[PDB]
């Protein structure tokens, strides 16, 4: 694209060669490891012999590089693995390691230890992905000692949150000083019972420990639980809808809070901080917010535009609401994206979206935007059961729409889990999207469209028409697709409009 | 032996549109000399139309608008310019000698061919003369000057209660469905290609306001449209309306540029089908009112026109052209009818059941009567 | 689609006992001028026609319009046919020569036409060019 | 995939492991010479290479290397001759991937390249030999392709040989040129005006008493056309209300002479030309089209157009027999994507695939199975249309539509012209530039200001012209592409005011 002068293309210029990189990558991974020759090095780890290549090895991981070019034919490893460093040497050749749940901490020690920087943050995020409770002490251990921020919140999080049961156990007893001030000061909840925690922690040796008690104390910070699932529907018969503000516990024992029932209309709700937000009114156009303690209906500023049947998504990054697709009463499906900021209540636009959808579900991903399925338009005069994934940005405002397409089409309901974006639709089939690899996997459903909240690390599925087969409120294991049947203690609706995650 | 009235003035057939230009009011003059070869004068009434004037005229148009077509002449061109750029009577309709006249033989023979349907003296009426279907109420558009079959629609609502129009028309019949776009005494149903094509007007969502909601039934199609495809969609949607809103007459608008291969034409429907149509809508015994309008190619429109004229008084025709002034113009195939062209048809068969099921629904809210 | 008092009609109203008196007070706006014969049959018509035509020079309304201008009689209409000159647009060969030149010179302009020929109206070149290009 | 699960196992499938390969063995392998295990010694000079690369990306190697004689484990091996420069530039290619190709030393590295198998260079190298064959090297360079057997370079090294076959008769190496690339030659049809029967007579000429029974068997091949490649020119005198369609004949003995004018009097509006015959869309009403013939000068009639555009862009494919029309305004300042393509031996215009981002006014130049929409005006929300900048292909033989990433580097109205690979572009405000599609990048080419420019493109040299005619030097130039040689040609009598369209 450089309209370049020195160049004639009849005389001389550069032949810029794009398919240079696959020839090579091809090549090395059928000639160099398919039959081996060109064996120059033989490294030796365990008993077991290697023939490798220091070109490739010194060429993509520095800590060879040292090795090699420093000032014997073989050279022994001294404690790495048998079968770790078999997939060390598969991804450094091929490009394609297959990470498992069992050997994965090993991997990560290693592929920091030989400086693989792609594979450690791979790594790094599917590790943070699977801690639980049972090694969020061990694995915080594990991102403090070893520099990985984004691993150390991710494990701090999940531990904060689980500081009551935590408090017995031997780890956290051992723990020392730095890591358990960074976890404290960061809000841990009200019923994790944090100063009980300080004092156990204090009586192993108390009389060792007293005068540096005092120092947690004065950096101690509370805050109440306030995680909700909300959920939003009418009965059937009363023309006020109710807005059930659920909230997740860890024994088994699903609250429901207190109603606030607006009475006008509900459709195209969203959730973000803590607090609710609802587009309603006899005109679809003035906005109410909705507080869970104080019950109370705030008033906000209404929508500058008219539109129908669109997908309001949460940003709590920029603390603002966008607004995606939806259908503008002549049957014109429209693509603008306005956003509302909450502290400064404005109702501002942004770039378009290529192609218009409308009744889509929209998943935040801290920093891009999904809009997911929906109908699109035909030039056929009428609306065909659309299938593309369309990323909006909303760091920099641009709009791309990516290339391969859903396995379904149709109404869909779209909720996030700390990396991916889970998807049910109608007749049930759970496809777990992956974004960053571009790649999917389904989870089979015991067999009406389904809902997907996400609260605890789990994940609850609901249904629309509840008459009693069960519990109607599935509670699903991500993991081993454990699907579990929850209580749903005195849950009085009829419809289940709208599920806000 | 039906008694089918025809109207035919010597004058309409000179009126020249100038060079270069699609329509050409002559062939209307070539269309009457087959029927004047044919035999078909032995079996039907012919009649000349009189010439209109102003207060008969200025019922639906403005004031102004007449007294511009009255004023007008090709020889102070240079000097009403304002008034040519503002009426739109410009390059899109040029003027010419007798504008005016041409104005009023076309409206008068619409207006007495309204005035002997509505005074059952003559069941069918015939006149190929008007049908310019594209006048706006104080703008000319579409080659058509005045709205004839708005003021004939017009004179048939003083003494009938609900007047049903048809348009065959390939373009959109925007002049009537304009007129009577509130009101809620004519239904007008028209077939027309609407993909990119003059007027741009005619979706489908637009379907009526007002008092006259759900009374107006238009119906996009695509093109290369073959006879079966047609006949499919018009038996179907014609009966289900002349069962719901039950009129007591039907001005039907036989288009004559929708045949295969036309200069502006886009469809490939033949003459058989055409006539096949126009003899369902016949079939209902109702009183007729034929229009013409339309038609680029004079071999077509008059081979097209006679047909329909012959359908109408239901006589058997030979399908050799008779001894005539025209042999070497018809020629070299001599005969009638018209084979299809080779234009492959974009309208599939899923897309026009879901048109008509689109348009069951539209007309199944008809509130009851 | 525009909507508004300067689009739309005015439609009158109706009225179910004022039918038949302004049915029957307005005119026949129109002169007659064939009607079908039931008891005049073809093979005549069709030898009169040819009558007409070969040593007369009749056309075919023309013709026809004598027929009823005597009630269907044929007799009589052989008996007057020769006394009315059926008169053309008089094409003498030098408004043919003249004619030709013009269309050459300008082409379908006939507006410039009739400056060679100012004795024929744009109405009379129109229909003249139309029988030529035969 | 059902057997994964994202909190169990799965495959790390990563799509950055073809940069880091690549741009470590360009970063570590070469910028200080280590892990060299072959030594390469090509007249004189001593090299260091490493056996993987080479092995993995020229099979030639892969052959030495991998051999059981005794000879390849020796240490050094000598390339026989090849050359000095030439191997540096080889194993620039081979680690980096970007090589200078100069046209002094192009036909070595075309040799050499197809002797080391390196199928991406040979296929370059062949093409950009293909560019740059005029007449002189025309016979030496067919040479080249049937001893090497590479059809393409054949075929575009055949296609020059033929319309130069005057002047070429009298050259030597035309006379010891053998009997097989004289049958291929003659038998394509040689122009009319360059003798086919004198140069043949002349072949056998050399030694008649050899050959004399050996000559009719060319004669008896010999094919026969005449000259029909054109320039035609539309453009309205200002004052007639119908508009020519002058048919420049374009010669090369300095004398571009001028055919029957045609002088059709409607209006004329986006013409198209293709094979010998000029297309028109035009008349009152902008929906019929006029076929022009050149020699029997006449205005025949062909399907009108379906729909209702203007300013949109006709553009020739003779690959498939069709006139293609993208792009238009609708009649109500909506800028509409639709393509409706016409057939020559049928006369019916169907439908295909619609276009990504309507445009309107552009300039189409077809690529022999590529039609690029370049530049024209775009849609802009803020109610207008703004001077556009996107680069639209739109193939034909798969029916896709797709927008390249990067735009040009200027916008507006435009006209474009291809010659021989590349879709030479001009606008307002004079700089020719030159695209091409293969490795997309453009070049510039300075013109003498001292009027929007249009260009027509024949006989290998590219004709660029005005908008206003009055007399400045000739007001038409010959500018040849490759030293930016902008010269002044004669424009005997043409009699033109305007210009409104020149066709290719
Ligand atoms: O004399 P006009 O009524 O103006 O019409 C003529 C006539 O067409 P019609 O038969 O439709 O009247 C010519 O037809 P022929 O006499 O050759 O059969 C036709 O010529 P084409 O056959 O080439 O269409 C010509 O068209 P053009 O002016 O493009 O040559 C067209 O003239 P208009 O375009 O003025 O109507
Ligand atoms: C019964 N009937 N059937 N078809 C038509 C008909 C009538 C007119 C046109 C037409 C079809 N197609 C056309 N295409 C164009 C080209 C164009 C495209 C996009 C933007 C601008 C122009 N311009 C037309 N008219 C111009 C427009 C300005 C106005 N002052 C009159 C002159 C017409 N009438
Ligand atoms: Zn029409």
């Amino acid at each position: 694209p450089g309209a370049s002068m020195d160049e004639n293309y009849f005389v001389n210029y550069t032949f810029k060669d794009r398919s240079h990189s696959g020839r090579v990558a091809q090549g090395i991974m059928k000639l160099c490891l398919e039959e081996e020759l060109f064996a120059d090095v033989t490294i030796s780890v365990e008993g077991r012999e290697f023939q490798l290549h220091r070109l490739v090895l010194s060429a993509q991981s520095c800590f060879f590089r040292s090795m090699f070019t420093s000032n014997n034919r073989v050279i022994v490893l001294q404690d790495v693995s048998e079968s770790v460093f078999q997939l060390l040497v598969d991804y450094i050749y091929h490009g394609t390691v297959k990470l498992r749940a069992e050997e994965l901490q090993e991997i990560y020690e290693v592929s920091d230890m030989y400086q693989l920087t792609s594979l450690f943050e791979e790594c790094s995020r599917f590790l943070a992905r699977t801690v639980q409770v049972g090694n969020c002490l061990q694995v915080m251990w594990l991102a403090d000692r070893h520099s990985d921020p984004e691993l150390y919140t991710a494990a701090k999080h999940c531990a904060k949150t689980h500081l009551a049961q935590l408090q017995n156990t031997e780890e956290f007893l051992h723990l020392p000083h730095r890591l358990l001030t960074d976890i404290i000061s960061d809000g841990v909840p009200c019923s994790q019972n944090p100063t009980e925690a300080i004092e156990a922690w204090i009586n192993f040796n108390k009389e060792e420990r007293e005068a540096f008690a005092e120092s947690l104390r004065t950096s101690l910070k509370e805050i109440g639980e306030n995680v909700h699932i909300y959920l939003i529907g009418k009965e059937s018969s009363r023309t006020h809808s109710l807005a059930v503000s659920l909230h997740c516990a860890e024994d088994d024992s699903i609250s429901v809070s207190g109603q606030n029932s607006l009475c006008h209309q509900i459709t195209a709700a969203c959730k973000h901080g803590g607090d609710l937000y609802v587009v309603g009114g006899s005109i679809p156009r003035r906005m109410w917010k909705c507080n869970n303690a104080t019950v109370d209906w705030e008033w906000c500023a209404p929508l500058p535009r008219d539109r129908l049947q669109h997908t309001l998504v949460s940003v709590p990054g920029k603390d603002a609401i966008y607004s995606l697709g939806g259908k503008t009463l002549q049957d014109t499906l429209s693509n603008a994206v306005i956003y509302y900021r909450v502290g400064d209540n404005v109702w501002t636009e942004t770039t378009q979206l290529e192609v218009a959808v409308s009744g889509a579900a929209g998943a935040n991903l801290n920093g891009i935007i999904y809009l997911l399925g929906g109908e699109e338009n035909d030039l056929d005069f009428f609306t065909k059961p659309s299938r593309l994934i369309q990323c909006f940005d909303t760091e920099t405002d641009k709009c791309h729409v990516k290339p391969y397409v859903l396995p379904f089409a149709g109404r869909m309901h779209a909720a996030v889990h700390k990396d991916l974006v889970f998807i049910v639709a109608e007749g049930d089939s759970l496809v777990c999207y992956n974004p960053l690899l571009d790649s999917f996997t389904r989870l089979c459903l015991p067999e009406s469209l389904w809902k997907i909240a996400s609260c605890n690390g789990s994940i609850y599925v609901f249904r629309d028409r509840y008459k009693k087969g069960d519990a109607n409120t599935y509670k699903l294991d991500p993991a081993t697709s454990a699907v579990t049947v929850t209580r749903g203690i005195k849950v009085l609706l009829t419809n289940l409009q709208f599920v806000l995650a | 032996r039906r008694k089918v009235c025809y109207y035919y003035d010597g004058d309409v057939g000179n009126y020249y549109y100038g060079q270069g230009h699609p329509m050409k009011p002559h062939r209307i003059r070539m269309t009457h000399n087959l029927l004047l070869n044919y035999g078909l004068y032995r079996k039907m009434e012919i009649y000349r139309p009189h010439k209109a004037n102003a207060e008969e005229m200025t019922k639906y148009h403005s004031d102004d608008y007449i007294k511009f077509l009255r004023s007008i002449r090709p020889d102070n061109m240079s000097e009403y310019s304002k008034q040519m750029q503002r009426f739109n009577v410009g390059e899109d309709c040029p003027v010419f000698d007798g504008l005016f006249e041409f104005c009023q033989l076309s409206t008068g023979g619409s207006v007495a061919s309204a005035v002997k349907l509505n005074k059952q003296q003559t069941d069918i009426a015939v006149n190929w003369a008007g049908g310019l279907h594209h006048a706006k109420k104080s703008e000319a558009s579409g080659f058509c000057y005045v709205n004839d079959i708005v003021l004939a629609i017009l004179e048939l609502l003083k003494y009938h209660q609900r007047v049903l129009y048809i348009d065959i028309d390939i373009h959109h019949g925007d002049g009537v469905e304009e007129a009577f776009y509130t009101t809620d005494r004519v239904m007008t149903v028209s077939f027309h290609k609407y993909g990119e094509y003059f007027p741009g007007t005619g979706d489908l969502r637009d379907i009526g306001a007002g008092k006259g909601k759900y009374y107006a039934v238009n119906y996009p199609l695509r093109d290369g449209i073959d006879d079966e495809s047609y006949e499919a969609i018009f038996k179907p949607v014609m009966s289900k309306v002349m069962e719901m809103f039950q009129p007591s007459a039907v001005v039907l608008q036989c288009g004559s540029d929708s045949l295969s291969g036309d200069r502006l034409g886009c469809f490939n429907l033949t003459i058989k089908g055409h006539a096949k149509c126009v003899e369902f809508v016949k079939s209902f015994n109702l009183p007729m009112l034929m229009l013409g309008g339309g038609g680029y190619t004079i071999r077509n429109v008059a081979r097209c026109w006679t047909y329909e004229t012959a359908v109408a008084l239901d006589t058997e025709i030979p399908n050799e052209l008779p001894y005539n002034d025209y042999f070497e113009y018809f020629g070299p195939d001599f005969k009638l009818h018209i084979s299809p062209s080779n234009m492959t048809n974009q309208n599939t068969n899923e897309y026009l059941e879901k048109i008509k099921q689109r348009l069951f629904e539209n007309l199944r809210m008809l509130p009851h009567a | 689609m525009r909507v508004g008092p300067q689009y739309q009609a005015v439609v009158p109203d109706f009225d179910p006992a004022k039918l038949a008196r302004r049915s029957q007070e307005r005119d026949n706006l129109g002169m007659l001028v064939w009607s079908p014969n039931q008891n005049l049959s073809e093979a005549k018509l069709d030898e009169y026609i040819a009558i007409a035509k070969e040593k007369h020079g009749y056309n075919m309304e023309q013709a026809l319009g004598m027929l009823f201008w005597h009630k269907h009689n044929i007799e009589k209409s052989l008996a007057d046919l020769p006394n009315f000159t059926p008169f053309p647009d008089e094409w003498t060969v030098e408004d043919k020569v003249l004619f030709e030149q013009a269309f050459s010179f300008h082409g379908k302009t006939f507006h410039r036409i009739q400056q060679m020929l100012p004795d024929k109206s744009i109405a009379s070149l129109v229909k003249f060019y139309y029988s030529w290009k035969k």
